[PDB]
């Protein structure tokens, strides 16, 4: 309920995995 | 989706939107404005709480802690000290309009004073070019010893007031207590002015007569003519033999009631005179007329002394004109809604005062010397100071009926007010005391008597009655 | 513009809402929407173009954003979420201590085993001694 | 009308029924209990958000309202403390229980064995 913003935690590491890697589904 | 309501300027776990504005609110604040007050708060547009969209998106995340905010207690100091802020920063709020609003104010007046020199600049520059394009080859010091007079022996008047003075609880009972009628012609009917001097009365009429009238010898005392038009304005002598009358012919005629003929005509006006006043010592008679002049007469010979322009290059009607009545000062009204106050010794404008919203057709001025009125077709009555030239108090008829006429009772306690209808304020309260109705048209004198016992008005019902408790 | 559209995770220029719609959608995107589907992208409902209101923002009135993070709301809320928690940790204190409380009610045997020593060993005193 | 959260035991200003055990709590309680248990506080079966029923339902001043906000906090942390004072006493009596039943069951043990030796005397 309060630290809840970490869902844009991961969003950040995914974003470190998008840039400098692999495709996105098809 | 993070969003931020309009009215608070904190972030909404609810936002929504209404129909008429493309802003964005938290619901339970809006809800609240529209509860109150109808309206779209920015687009002030009708609004109704049905008339609101659902931005349903995933609402804005709760703020971090500060690092002291990890206790309850200190929760509750950082709410307090937060509580704290919010309440000044609504104190200053409140502060800063009023400040904003004091400072537009002297802002437009500057403005207004500006546009009167860009006014008089702009007219003799107009007649600077007119000229190109068409180029071919002891009275002084009697008024202020007189004034001064005047002025000293009322200070124990204003000390104390007469012990004979009738009571508001008296004047509340006014009652209609005589009534004349067939002072006119009925072809041409109404009182177009009245003046009166204890029991005796003076009246002007549209059938071109002048009648000389007592009212509590319930007859005729004489008859004058030889005016070309319509009488406008009257005035009768402390002398009670004297009359003064005004027509519509640019010419005033004077009159006694001892004679058959007339005692002078003063040709002064190129226009329909449509008032007059007298000074306090009654040897002159001022006067103001559609030329825009005002000017200065003997009485007897007609002899000006003076004559100035009310406004210099331009023609306005004139509706008032009043001495105040210790002599050396005059208030004039115009269908510009400006009033101007004079000066004889200097014949200059002394003040001027920007006020009513139409034509000012009535001016009054208190024998305390420092209150004065003036009467507009807008139908509000103002209450102005002298002593720094000043606005005190406003009153008004919500239905805007035009007043035609003012006037102070004799001790400066009472305003008689005249127009669709009769009323009269104690003016130190400045509440209404009594309405009266009982006119069938428009109102067009007022005068009061000795002590105030007595209350005088005239209307175009083609009757003078007198009003007492 | 800050609104970040729903759809294509962009910002915008030119946000509309509809009625039933909830994320925000572009004027430019909508209309080719409504055009190819007619159907909202989110919830399916059914488009037309008299639903689309447009958002603005800097009309006379607007407060000011507050962006010093504390707030009246924020810190009523925290204390809210501060008292659900101490509740529901209440509560479960309160179920063990119930359950704990309960058992060992339950569990007063003592001066009943008591008596049943004190009949035991009696009876071995005399077992003790017929032999 | 006065509603109490069966979670809280306060007031509540939206109260709300469950199906599964007839119980009234406060909604945004029993939202968060099932949001991490999964079940009905009181009857233990299992409970979803879909499955409550909604029931039907002036200030004095700011530094009033913050004191009794601080009177009031100190009062429930009172009741949690307390709660686990009494529940390690619990725990020791308990386990205090146990001890002395075991204790029981070795001499009750030891006695019964003693009691064989006078029938082989």
């Amino acid at each position: 309920h309060e630290y809840g913003n970490v869902i844009k935690k991961v969003e950040e590491m995914k974003v470190r995995r998008e840039n400098e890697m692999l495709a996105l589904p098809t | 989706m993070s969003f931020v309501c309009g009215i608070s300027g904190e972030l909404t776990e609810d936002p929504v939107v209404s129909q008429v504005s493309g802003h964005i609110f938290d619901r339970r604040l809006i809800v609240k404005f529209i509860a109150e007050n109808g309206t779209d708060p920015i687009s002030h547009g009708e609004l109704s709480e049905d008339q609101l969209v659902s931005l349903k998106s995933g609402g804005t995340g709760s703020a971090p802690r500060n690092v002291s905010g990890t206790s309850i207690p200190s929760l509750l100091k950082m709410l307090q000290d937060e509580w704290d802020t919010v309440m000044l920063n609504s104190f200053s709020l409140r502060q800063q309009l009023q400040i904003a609003r004091q400072e537009l104010s002297h802002s437009l007046y500057q403005h207004d004073a500006a546009c009167r020199v860009i006014s008089r600049l702009s007219k003799e520059l107009t007649a600077a070019r007119e000229a190109l394009s068409t180029l071919k080859p002891a009275i002084l010091a009697k008024l202020e010893e007189k004034s001064k007079s005047l002025t000293a022996e009322r200070k124990q008047r204003g000390k104390n007031l007469p012990e004979g003075l009738a009571k508001t609880e008296e004047l509340a009972e006014l009652k209609q207590t005589a009534s004349h009628t067939g002072i006119h012609s009925t072809g041409t009917p109404g009182i177009t002015a009245l003046d009166i001097k204890g029991n005796l009365s003076l009246t002007g009429g549209i059938d071109k007569t002048v009648v000389l009238y007592d009212y509590e010898k319930e007859q005729v005392m004489q008859t004058f003519k030889g005016h070309n038009k319509k009488i406008n304005a009257v005035v009768l002598h402390p002398d009670n033999i004297t009359a003064i009358s005004a027509s519509a012919d640019s010419h005033i005629r004077v009159w006694s009631a001892t004679d058959s003929s007339s005692k002078a005509i003063i040709d002064v006006h190129q226009a329909p005179v449509t008032d007059i006043s007298l000074n306090a010592s009654g040897d002159y008679i001022l006067s103001a007329s559609d030329d825009s002049y005002w000017a200065f007469s003997d009485i007897r010979s007609g002899k000006s002394l003076c004559k100035v322009s009310v406004e210099p290059g331009s023609q306005i009607a004139v509706h008032s004109i009043e001495f105040h009545p210790d002599g050396l000062i005059f208030g004039t009204g115009a269908a510009d809604a400006v009033v101007k106050i004079w000066d004889l010794k200097n014949q200059t404008v002394a003040a001027a005062f920007p006020g009513h919203t139409a034509a000012v057709r009535s001016i009054a001025f208190s024998e305390n010397g420092y209150y004065l009125a003036t009467g507009s077709e807008d139908g509000e009555v103002k209450l102005w100071d002298l002593r720094k030239l000043k606005n005190l108090k406003t009153f008004a008829n919500e239905e805007k009926q035009p007043i035609n006429s003012l006037s102070f009772d004799m001790t400066g306690t009472f305003l008689g007010i005249g127009g669709q209808k009769v009323q009269v304020l104690h003016v130190k309260s400045w509440s209404e005391v009594v309405s009266l109705s009982d006119h069938s048209g428009p109102v067009t004198g007022v005068r009061f008597g000795e002590n105030a016992r007595s209350l005088v008005t005239c209307s175009l019902d083609k009757s003078l009655r007198v009003f007492s408790f």
